[PDB]
RNA sequence: AGCCAGGAUGUUGGCUUAGAAGCAGCCAUCAUUUAAAGAAAGCGUAAUAGCUCACUGGUCGAGUCGGCCUGCGCGGAAGA
């Protein structure tokens, strides 16, 4: 694995994407298939393009290192595998419910849809999004 | 089993043991890579 | 969406009905009959064009038939009627075989996007242009 | 002819296509080579035969259809398509009649020998040297006289000649055999047609890969005591060497001199001489067993070519050609005799 | 270092149209999705399919992996 510069550049890029970010969700592909990647990141390319990072680097000193600068309450997401997925266009877009809808679609475990913190909420199935 | 004088790690699963002073190269994957004194 | 059971992607150009010399027993290795690849193989071939190698799914079930969704033919067999020359690589950089420009491959590239996986048209475009460059063709940018 | 040969090839192609899809054959590589030859031949055959059948139908129907003009114009268009299809069939026959094999590219040795009637053979064999020299200087071949035994009233009795280049044997395969002579000769006062014959052998290069290694790892060297007389030393020491080959079974025994190294030198030189003798004897037997099959007894019998001079005819027994020239044949230009024999010999 | 995963759609790619198709030999050794992927290091197939490693994630959580200079040793080192 590379040295301090590459990991620090990746974490700073993640912080800069959070600073222009929106509502996010959780996913845990412990048994993940590339066909499922070709549904979610195909959806990401369908929305606008390449920008959305699905970066799965939830070690307790890597993604939690960027937590005291943005969204400190996500320090409890430090335990077992969570992959973040931010949103640059649109306040509270429809990508939050799609993980729960594709949870029955060959994606057996999906981090129990505990979600992320626009109202600083908990595990919730929320269809109340601006459409 | 191979009884050569020069021994090297053939595959990735080769292991250097010093059984009874005799240097042996054991392999858990392939039985053919196990060999005598080195 | 089940995992890998029996499907492969191999057949020659679809204008040849029931190709017994080229493929032969490779399509008849399982319980699927040879007659299944002459009668139901031309239900989609006659819709667009005959004579282009188009892969199709061969997922064999135990109910004597097989489901299939037809894919996109590759650019290797596509650069014979839309490139002029019928030859290709073997001497890629030692001599220049032929040249296409960006405005043709970029126009053909989004028509093949029904099977390709890309976030943008330009990414799949430059992918197809690099695949065309791999035969020694020099793109005119 | 070629139409009877092409139909059997198309039937073998249709049989191999059905046998390929049966999936009951374990070996498939020779079947795939047969399918490659079938894809080379039967596609052009099914093009040319169907085009010729449609052309013959559109000709024979519109030639006598109540003397119409529109049917005549349709038959004229079908005749233009027939000329195009005949050019395509000639191109397909020229492609199928191509010598792909590299054994056809080799040089050759021509052996023109006299048969019945010595004086006639001498006149004839000298003229056949003239005939293939004329043929050879047209395509730019090198002609060298290796051996030529003269006759009595001119000509030569036996001619062995190397012709080198690129593709002599593959173009001159079908010339080994006999040649009739019907002539009014210069040695005959009476003026009655006579029959004379000459035999021509065509041999390939067969380049000499001689002197294999002595292989001392394969030599069994038995250094044992010698029989005979001379000294106490002979009894004490061996001074006799027997060396045997494993792959050929040649045994050489040397008991000549005192030291074994002089004996080692003789017991290797005699091995080399006996290897050279046993290999050149097999090579000369392989030459002779093929020459006795190519060259016949030398009689007036039919051997594939008959030449008629007072009638003006050249009639060969294979591919019955009826060329009435004998003036564009006597000065080179042997393409029309050699080419269709190749065309319907590579059909098999 | 071990452990639950991934390790892609055209690549049946043009080649000597019999097939060499990630892995006989030719050369090109692209480019996308990207936590990551060499158009491939090995096994296995007529070629596929398939199995691992490259590498990247997570549990884990303290030091570990590979070259060089030498001293003394090991084996090769079996006779009547």
């Amino acid at each position: 694995m590379a040295l301090n510069l590459q990991d620090k550049q990746a974490i700073v890029a993640e912080v800069s994407e959070v600073a222009k970010g929106a509502l996010s969700a959780v996913v845990a592909d412990s048994r993940g298939v590339t066909v499922d990647k070709m549904t979610e990141l195909r959806k990401a390319g369908r929305e606008a393009g390449v920008y959305m990072r699905v970066v799965r680097n939830t070690l307790l000193r890597r993604a939690v290192e960027g937590t005291p600068f943005e969204c400190l309450k996500d320090a409890f997401v430090g335990p077992t595998l969570i992959a973040y997925s931010m949103e640059h266009p649109g306040a509270a877009a429809r990508l939050f419910k799609e993980f729960a809808k594709a949870n029955a679609k060959f994606e057996v475990k999906a981090a129990a849809f505990e979600g992320e913190l626009i109202p600083a909420s908990q595990i919730d199935r929320l269809a109340t999004l601006p459409t | 089993m191979k009884v050569r004088a020069s021994v090297k790690k053939l595959c990735r699963n080769c292991k250097i043991v010093k059984r009874d002073g005799v240097i042996r190269v054991i392999c858990s994957a392939e039985p053919k890579h196990k060999q005598r004194q080195g | 969406a089940k995992k890998v059971q029996a499907y492969v992607k191999l057949q020659v150009a679809a204008g040849m009905a029931n190709p017994s010399p080229p493929v032969g027993p490779a399509l008849g290795q399982q319980g699927v009959n040879i007659m299944e690849f002459c009668k139901a193989f031309n239900a989609k071939t006659d819709s667009i064009e005959k004579g282009l190698p188009i892969p199709v799914v061969i997922t064999v079930y135990a109910d004597r038939s097989f489901t299939f969704v037809t894919k996109t033919p590759p650019a290797a067999v596509l650069l014979k009627k839309a490139a002029g020359i019928k030859s290709g690589s073997g001497k890629p950089n030692k001599d220049k075989v032929g040249k296409i420009s960006r405005a043709q491959l970029q126009e053909i590239a989004q028509t093949k996007a029904a099977d390709m996986t890309g976030a943008d048209i330009e990414a799949m475009t430059r992918s197809i242009e690099g695949t065309a460059r791999s035969m020694g063709l020099v793109v005119e940018d | 002819s070629i139409v009877a040969k092409l139909e059997a090839l198309h039937e073998r192609h249709e049989e191999v296509q059905a046998l390929l899809g049966d999936a009951q054959t374990i070996a498939d590589q020779e079947r795939f080579r047969a399918l490659s030859r079938e894809y080379a031949q039967l596609s052009d055959v099914s093009r040319c035969f169907t085009d010729w059948q449609q052309v013959q139908e559109d000709i024979e129907t519109a030639q006598m259809m109540l003397d119409d003009p529109e049917m005549r114009e349709m038959a004229q268009d079908e005749l233009r398509e027939a000329k195009e299809k005949s050019e395509q069939l000639e191109q397909q026959l020229q492609v199928l009649l191509l010598p792909k094999d590299p054994d056809d590219e080799r040089n050759a040795f021509l052996e023109v020998r006299a048969g019945t009637g010595g004086d006639e053979a001498a006149l004839f064999a000298g003229d056949l040297f003239r005939m293939y020299s004329r043929y050879a200087e047209a395509r730019r071949w090198r002609v060298e006289i290796m051996s030529a035994s003269e006759g009595e009233h001119g000509g030569y009795k036996e001619i062995i000649a190397k012709i080198c280049g690129d593709g002599v044997y593959g173009r001159l395969k079908f010339e080994s055999g006999g040649h009739r002579v019907q002539r009014v000769p210069a040695t005959e006062s009476q003026g009655r047609i006579h029959t004379s014959a000459c035999t021509v052998a065509v041999m390939p290069e067969l380049p000499d890969a001689e002197l294999p290694d002595i292989n001392p790892a394969d030599l069994r060297i038995d250094t044992f005591r010698s029989s005979g007389a001379g000294g106490q030393h002979v009894n004490t020491t061996d001074s006799a060497i027997r060396i045997t080959h494993l792959p050929t079974g040649i045994v050489v025994e040397c008991q000549d001199e005192r030291s074994q190294h002089k004996n080692k030198a003789k017991a290797l030189s005699v091995l080399g001489a006996r290897i050279h003798a046993a290999e050149m004897a097999k090579r000369q037997q392989a030459e002779a067993s093929t020459r006795r099959n190519l060259l016949g007894s030398g009689d007036r019998s039919d051997r594939n070519r008959t030449y008629n001079f007072p009638q003006g005819r050249v009639t060969d027994h294979r591919i019955n050609l009826t060329l009435y020239r004998l003036d564009e044949v006597m000065e080179g230009k042997l393409d029309m005799l050699i080419e269709p024999i190749i065309q319907e010999h590579q059909a098999d």
